[PDB]
């Protein structure tokens, strides 16, 4: 990805040999930086509605003559829209985001009728994942504000049309812009980009209100529909020893129908639960959290003690092979995160919004056995465990307990 | 909405002779009922044709 | 549209019911009236005069003719009450509307007992009219020809329909060819059925609308001049007179009210702003 | 007809400086003589509304503007029954009679109209 | 212009083929092998299925734990399905554990222990996972649709296999059954991603040399299907969501047809409640449904076989009470295509899929996926220019003349799943086959 | 009696040819032949019974 | 007459050893004859069930009870347009008649009588 500029917009593309072009705009304006309560997701879901020079309904319409398609998402930092084309349909594509960023008529029938349904069944799809709320809910507990906003709208704190609008003048600017071509020559590109978003707004870097503070604590969301729990500690310095920690401790098989050798998945043995060792890096703070859900509160409840046994047993030794493991586990993991479309243009989105270099997955550290315990051993001897159980809580486990 | 149900006077006619939910099992003694109006519309036809020529 | 529509088939129901019974008396202008009216028939072409003969149930308008009137006259006021109920049936869906043309959702009262009182008001208006004809007057709105009994031979001096047919007879003396006068007399009730896309308001009713007022108070007033001519003699100056107005009962449902209430929607828009 | 052929027919007339000259007069004597504004209405209370893009419209008019529209019909249909015109403030004055519910309609309709148009595309 | 697919074959005639991606550090190697559960009769139906829980219980070399431990040491992951007439394999890994992942997979196929005690222990998996799918409505909804289409014949049986089989299926016969369908004719090692094609070929040299040939070699992709008009009806009041698929007989993968069922499938195309552009789509059909609130979601299907196909749509809905107008709907929208679709929605279609199908291959694993699909299905991978042309001459002639005798008036088979009492009886959705004013 | 992938027996029933054109077609001439007399008995019902309306015999004499 | 009514005659025939000698032979004969049993019901399934009193035992049967009442009323039906019996475990066996309807609207209806009774009470 040749990182450019391009009418003071950022703009980076990788040109390749494909029919098929991923064209991404990725905006600073994740929910980390939301005004608002549920503003970003909002923002996202107005995305390619009515503008000033073509209709939704005639966008929709066109994409369909050029067999387009639209993906569009919001994470905890960015604003993610993506664009899916023939790679001839290039200019039409530029011109759409222009269009989007610069034209919006942000009106009040659209963010009744289209925008607020379709986010608010967004969101009831993903909760229908016990596992997705609870890592949610563990990111509440443990960052409160910033990191610690819902990402989603939700029902209990409305979204306004005026939230809306202002949140998109400082969102939809060229400081918080960038571009990013899968697929895409690189000069044909920036020649497009600089013709079409020169009448951009310069606006300013949209900024999280207060700094990233960490806490401890207990969530316990009753549902009725699964079961879940996260065990989460907040990380104050973020380091790449985490990945290949979440990886080493894993929890997903790497067979069908097994178990896997990995020791978060040898903690489910005899029991219907899966389990998944994560970590998040947001820059100025980190989350390594280990979800497990199932149908049975026994079994998750029991699958916990393991896993924070597991977690204290690495703490102690780590043998060689698990640490190759770990490092082979890795190097994969950023390998296909970079391939996916999705997740690839947050990558580059990063290191053209802020300046975090990415760290190529031929490029991932190897960390010795010395290495991935001592990480191990500050997570288990953590002063601010979080815990965020789902669905049949007072049967779940309480952090005092783990 | 199909046409028969939207319309009111065809909707009408649907809930009688259409759409009518009826038992799966009706025997043919559940065949009067229709015979008795072919034979109102037949009495009604050859009826008014004779009213044209009795005195 | 559609208790509209359905509306326009009762008034013909009407038309046919009354001719009919009319011919029941069997005095002159029973006989007359039926044999020039059933004449019209002849026009359709190629078969007119067999579809006569056979309505007739014979060569001419005789024994047959009368017997048969009396039973569709008998069964035909069944029929209208039928068409009457399903057109009431078809404006449930939307209800009455309003002397305003806005809607009542916003304001409605029961029927009973607020339209029945109401109603007895112009009930007993109506019986009092009644009662001034039937008992005083009976014959005024009659023929004195009908108490002579029908003469094949004889022929009255001026056949004429009963008064609520003369505009429609007048209509088709305007055309001077016979089958054009049947179609154009025809078409003149049959045109009602386009009212609902010749009117290009976007406003419902007149009560707002100063020009379709008078538009509609000249097309009521030219629909009784018609009436009028439709029981003169054939002779000067009516004879043109009566093409006129034919001309004028068409005009406002092909050219006039199109026109006026496309002027009338701009007016309003540009008047308010 | 639609409200945005009138509204596009009117703004014809308005460029147009003789025909405004001819046509703007005429049109506010046609609406003091109409006499919809002694009843308290406003002229886009009059619109046909029983029709889908009406209905919408009206839908997506902002609660206080549907709340003073529904007062101003209950109002006339007031005054109507009882044979009454309105007076002092129920009166509208022309300054009142604000073309609310025509950004609406024509919105509704734009789309109405794009969407006939697009279901008729020939790809060439 | 995407690189060229390469492809060889060994002496056994086992087939290798690849596209190389020098963009991506990721790479699927698997084997694709023309056999499924079509391939069972009556008394083993289930075999397949079995076979891939064991494939990954322990070989002559490694236990199971030794092989889990193996491809953890890899990095990436190992995956399987069965499918009616198609089975795979495959590795995902890094550019350079490809050799590994090759060793591991050939191990797996060739040299399993498939020990009576693992057998065992599966038979009581396999058995859960036969109240399990129950949850699953689109799979329930689509095994019924099979079954009641392809009524007693082989397309029509599960890929699970009776509770009966579970129970009484043997070393024996899943080695038989392996041995016979299992051979190198009928397989193909493919490559994806950062692969490189002679070093593929080098390591199924190494790897799967000793493979049996079958005594007939038939060309990839050889298969007499009688459609059955008939229906199932699973009615569950307590379920929300009704279910309901209705399909007729469709096209084979190599029917003159394939593309016309294509386009005619892109005309009513897909639908989603939950997705905005949903209600902005050109399809008729998803115009009414939009706007009436008929359904939240349908899906239009063109499925294919070697022999046979089915050709339908699936839907889902809360609405009750309208079943019938969806439902009615729907097939006056098939109705169209015989009688009045013109060049308007046949171009609009044609646009569409020609970035379709080239827009599906997005990952070193649809890209493998896609190679061998072609390849166990015609033989051969198509180029794009030739799917360019194919397309092209779809005309709309061509798309009435398909539905008029494909769809106009024919027998469906149809499966309803949930509150579908206001789905009307057979008849009543079979006279919605044609139009009466046509 | 438990697993509904299972289709009930159906083969007393089904015909081996019901895909065909052939089959089609032969109950189309059922229904094709049933709607022709139908049409034509309703031809000779409405001309003979409204021919009472036609001049009769004493009219005609 | 009231399901109440029924039971309570029946209990004193059945106390009754001469009545019950006597009765309950017949009742058994004429249950064969009756031939419900051949399309698979049960005695309950035929008790008419468009009753305000019905309508409130059939909602209180246990969910299981009441799915297979469904499938038996399906099921008779079935054979009634089809014109024929049940066979082999389709048909009623003597000791599966059993009465699962009858203490539903036993419970229902002393409560309704009682009501009854209460609504005309006088304070002595
Ligand atoms: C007048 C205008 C003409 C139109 C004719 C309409 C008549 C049709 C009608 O209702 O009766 C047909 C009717 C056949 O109707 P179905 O629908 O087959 O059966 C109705 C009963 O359930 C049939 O009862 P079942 O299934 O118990 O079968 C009994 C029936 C056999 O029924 C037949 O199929 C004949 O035979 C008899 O009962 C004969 C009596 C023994 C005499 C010796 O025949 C009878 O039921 C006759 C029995 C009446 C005594
Ligand atoms: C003769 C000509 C009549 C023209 C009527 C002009 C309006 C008028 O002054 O009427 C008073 C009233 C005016 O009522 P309005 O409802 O318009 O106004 C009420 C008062 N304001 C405006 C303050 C709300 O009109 C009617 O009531 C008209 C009913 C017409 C009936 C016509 C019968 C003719 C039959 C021929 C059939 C063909
Ligand atoms: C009483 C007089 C009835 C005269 C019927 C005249 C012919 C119409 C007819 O037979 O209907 C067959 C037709 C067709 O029957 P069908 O609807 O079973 O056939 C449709 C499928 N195709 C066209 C492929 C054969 O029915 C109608 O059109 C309805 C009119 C019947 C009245
Ligand atoms: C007397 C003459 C009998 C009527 C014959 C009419 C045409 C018969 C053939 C036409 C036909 O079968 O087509 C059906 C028309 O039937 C119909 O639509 C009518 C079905 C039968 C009509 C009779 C109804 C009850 C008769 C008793 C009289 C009632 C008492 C009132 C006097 C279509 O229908 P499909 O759904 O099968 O089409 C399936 C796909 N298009
Ligand atoms: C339920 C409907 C009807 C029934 C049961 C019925 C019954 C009868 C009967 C029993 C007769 C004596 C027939 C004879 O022996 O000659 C008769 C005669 C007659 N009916 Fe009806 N009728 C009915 C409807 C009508 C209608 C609607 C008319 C319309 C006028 C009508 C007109 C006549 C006439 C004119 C005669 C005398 C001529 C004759 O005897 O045939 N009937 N009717
Ligand atoms: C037997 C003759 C008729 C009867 C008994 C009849 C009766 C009625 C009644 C009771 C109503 C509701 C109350 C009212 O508005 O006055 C009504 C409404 C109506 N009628 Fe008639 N009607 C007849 C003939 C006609 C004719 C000939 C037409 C049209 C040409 C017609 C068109 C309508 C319409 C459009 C309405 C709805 C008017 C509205 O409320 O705005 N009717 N009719
Ligand atoms: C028999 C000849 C055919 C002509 C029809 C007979 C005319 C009698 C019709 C007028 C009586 C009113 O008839 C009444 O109409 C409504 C809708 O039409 C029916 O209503 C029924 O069907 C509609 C949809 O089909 C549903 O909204 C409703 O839940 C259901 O109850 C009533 O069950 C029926 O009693
Ligand atoms: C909307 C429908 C269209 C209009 C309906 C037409 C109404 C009248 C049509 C013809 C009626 C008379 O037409 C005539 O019918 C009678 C049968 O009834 C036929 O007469 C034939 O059969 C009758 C008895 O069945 C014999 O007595 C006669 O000798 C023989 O010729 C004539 O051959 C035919 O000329």
């Amino acid at each position: 990805f040749s990182t450019a500029e391009a009418a003071g917009v950022k703009v980076a593309a990788q040109d390749g040999q494909s029919p098929i072009s991923d064209l991404s705009v990725v905006l600073r304006g994740g929910s980390r930086y939301a005004t608002v309560p549920g503003v970003s997701h909002i923002l996202e879901k107005f995305a390619f509605q009515n503008t000033v020079p073509k209709s939704a309904l005639r966008f929709v319409r066109e994409l369909e003559l050029f067999g387009g398609k639209l993906y569009t998402h919001t994470t905890r930092e960015h604003i993610v829209l993506r664009t899916q084309f023939l790679k001839q349909d290039l200019p039409y594509f530029v011109d759409a985001f222009a269009n989007v960023l610069k034209e919006t008529k942000f009106q009040q029938f659209e963010l009744t009728e289209r925008v607020a349904p379709v986010a608010e069944l967004d969101l009831l799809k993903r909760e229908s994942d016990p596992a997705f709320t609870a890592l949610e809910a563990a990111h509440e507990v443990a960052f409160r504000t910033g990191l610690g906003n819902s990402v989603y709208a939700q029902g209990y704190s409305p979204v306004t049309l005026e939230d809306v609008k202002e949140f998109a003048r400082q969102v939809y600017a060229k400081q918080n812009v960038a571009v990013v071509g899968n697929n895409v020559v690189p000069a044909d590109l920036q020649q497009l980009v600089g013709t079409a978003f020169a009448d951009l707004q310069e606006g300013s870097k949209v900024t999280q209100a207060g700094t990233t503070t960490l806490h401890g604590g207990e969530a316990r969301v009753r549902t009725s529909t699964g079961n879940a729990l996260t065990i989460a500690l907040p990380i104050a310095e973020p380091k790449p020893v985490y990945h290949a920690l979440a990886s080493f401790l894993g929890g997903p098989a790497s067979m069908p129908w097994s178990v896997g050798a990995s020791p978060l998945a040898q903690a489910t043995v005899g029991t219907h639960t899966s389990v998944k060792a994560t970590y998040h890096n947001y820059g100025d703070a980190g989350l390594f959290a280990i979800t497990i859900k199932g149908d049975s509160p026994a079994e998750i409840s029991q699958v916990a003690h393991k896993a924070v046994q597991a977690l204290k047993d690495t703490g102690a030794e780590v043998t060689e092979e698990q640490a190759a493991r770990a490092y082979a586990k890795s190097k994969f993991a950023a390998a296909e995160a970079f391939e996916n479309p999705d997740s690839s243009a947050s990558v580059i989105g990063m290191e053209l919004l802020s300046g975090v270099s990415r760290i190529a997955p031929e490029n991932v550290q190897k960390f010795t056995p010395a290495e991935l315990s001592e990480a191990a051993a500050q997570l288990s001897a953590s002063a601010k465990p979080v815990v965020a159980a789902v669905g049949q809580v007072h049967a779940l486990p309480f952090a005092d307990e783990l | 909405m199909a046409l028969r149900k939207k319309n009111s006077l065809l909707n009408m006619a649907n809930s009688y002779v259409l759409d009518s939910p009826q038992p799966s099992n009706l025997n043919y003694f559940w065949n009067f009922g229709s015979l008795l109006a072919l034979c109102l519309v037949i009495q009604l036809a050859t009826g008014i044709t004779l009213a044209m020529h009795y005195t | 549209v559609l208790p509209w529509s359905i509306g326009v088939i009762i008034f013909l129901l009407l038309i046919i019911t009354a001719f009919m019974g009319y011919v029941l008396v069997f005095g002159q202008m029973s006989l007359w009236g039926a044999t020039v009216i059933c004449n019209l028939v002849s026009a359709i072409p190629w078969l007119g005069e067999d579809i006569v003969h056979f309505l007739w149930g014979g060569f001419s308008v005789g024994n047959p003719t009368l017997q048969r009137f009396f039973a569709l006259h008998y069964l035909m006021p069944f029929v209208l009450a039928v068409f009457a109920l399903l057109h009431l049936i078809a404006l449930h869906t939307a209800g009455s509307s309003n002397p305003l043309g806005i809607t009542s959702n916003v304001d409605k009262l029961s029927m009973h007992p607020y339209y029945s009182f109401k109603d007895l008001i112009t009930v007993f208006a109506f019986l009092l009219m009644f009662t001034l004809f039937v008992f005083f007057s009976p014959d005024k709105l009659g023929h004195p020809d009908n108490y002579i009994p029908a003469n094949p031979m004889v022929t009255p001096a001026s056949i004429v329909p009963e008064w609520y047919l003369l505009p429609f007879y007048a209509i088709l003396r305007a055309i001077p060819d016979k089958l054009g006068g049947v179609i154009a007399m025809v078409a003149a009730i049959l045109i009602l059925l386009i009212l609902p896309i010749v009117d290009r308001s976007i406003i419902r009713g007149n009560a707002f609308k100063p020009i379709s007022k008078l538009l509609f108070g000249f097309f009521i007033c030219n629909f009784l001049l018609l009436g009028v001519l439709g029981q003169v003699h054939i002779e000067p100056p009516f004879i043109v007179l009566g093409q006129i107005c034919t001309i004028f009962y068409f005009s406002y449902f092909l050219i006039l009210l199109p026109m006026v209430s496309t002027i009338e929607n701009i007016f309003f828009y540009i008047g308010s702003l | 007809a639609s409200i945005t052929s009138v509204v596009k027919t009117s703004e014809l007339i308005l460029k147009s400086p003789l025909l405004s000259k001819i046509v703007v007069p005429l049109a506010k004597t046609y609406v003091k003589f109409s006499g919809y504004r002694q009843l308290g209405f406003k002229m886009n209370d009059l619109i046909i509304e029983e029709t889908p893009n009406m209905q919408l419209a009206l839908r997506r008019l902002p609660p206080t503007e549907s709340y003073d529209r529904v007062y101003r019909l209950i109002r006339a249909t007031q005054f109507s029954l009882s044979h009454k015109l309105a007076t002092g403030n129920d009166i509208t004055k022309p300054e009142e009679d604000d073309h609310y519910l025509i950004p609406y309609i024509l919105d509704v309709e734009a789309e109405a109209f794009e969407k006939d148009a697009l279901d008729n595309l020939e790809v060439v | 212009v995407s690189p060229k697919t390469r492809t060889s074959n060994l002496k056994n005639g086992l087939t290798i083929a690849s596209e190389s991606n020098p963009l991506v550090q990721t790479a699927t190697v698997g084997v694709w092998i023309d056999a499924g559960s079509r391939n069972e009769n009556a008394y083993n139906n289930g075999t397949a299925h079995f076979f891939e829980h064991l494939a990954f219980k322990g070989t002559d070399k490694r236990s199971q734990h030794q092989l889990e431990l193996d491809i953890e040491n890899m990095g990436g992951h190992l995956n399987a399905y069965t499918s009616r007439e198609s089975t795979v394999y495959y590795a995902k890994s890094f550019k350079d554990d490809v050799p590994k992942s090759v060793e591991i997979l050939a191990d797996i196929l060739q040299h399993s222990k498939l020990a009576e005690s693992a057998i065992d222990r599966e038979r009581e998996v396999i058995t859960r996972e036969l109240e399990e799918v129950n949850k699953q409505y689109e799979e329930v909804v689509f095994d019924h649709l099979h079954a009641t289409a392809f009524m007693n014949q082989p397309l029509g049986r599960t890929i699970l296999g009776p509770r009966e089989n579970i129970q009484t299926i043997t070393n024996t016969e899943l080695r038989k059954f392996i041995t016979e369908n299992y051979t190198a004719d009928r397989m193909v090692l493919v490559g994806a991603g950062a692969v490189d094609h002679d070093a593929l070929v080098e390591l199924a040299e190494k790897y799967f040399s000793h493979l049996p040939s079958s005594q007939s070699p038939v060309p990839l992709g050889t298969p007499i299907p009688n459609f059955v008009g008939s229906e199932v009806r699973l009615r569950d009041d307590t379920m929300p969501v009704a279910h309901i698929a209705i399909a007729v007989e469709g096209v084979s993968w190599t029917s003159e047809d394939y593309y016309t069922a294509l386009v005619a499938q892109a005309i009513i195309g897909n639908y989603d409640r939950a997705v905005g552009t949903s209600r902005h789509q050109g399809s008729r059909l998803s115009n009414i449904v939009s706007e009436n609130n008929l359904a939240n979601s349908f899906q239009s299907f063109s499925t294919s076989y070697s022999d046979t196909g089915l050709w339908g749509i699936y839907l889902t809905s809360e609405n009750t009470t309208q079943i019938d107008d969806l439902v009615h709907f729907t097939l006056k929208e098939w109705n169209r295509l015989s009688t009045s679709v013109s060049n308007l929605q046949v171009e609009r279609a044609k646009s569409q899929l020609k970035a379709g199908l080239l827009l599906s291959l997005d990952g070193t694993t649809y890209v493998a996926e896609d190679i061998g699909r072609q390849l166990t299905t015609l033989g051969r991978r198509v180029t794009p220019a030739e799917v360019e042309a194919k397309l092209e001459a779809v005309t709309e002639h061509d798309v009435r003349a398909w539905a008029q005798k494909t769809l106009y008036d024919k027998d469906i088979a149809l499966v309803g799943l949930g509150p579908i009492e206001g789905l009307y009886d057979y008849n009543r959705i079979r006279n919605d086959m044609s139009m009466m004013r046509w | 009696g438990k697993s509904t992938y299972k289709i009930p027996d159906f083969t007393p029933y089904l015909k081996k040819d019901r895909n065909t054109d052939a089959n089609r077609l032969f109950s189309y001439f059922m229904i094709g032949s049933f709607g022709m007399l139908s049409a034509a008995g309703a031809k000779a019902t409405v001309q003979d019974f409204l021919s009472n309306m036609s001049a009769s015999a004493d009219v005609l004499a």
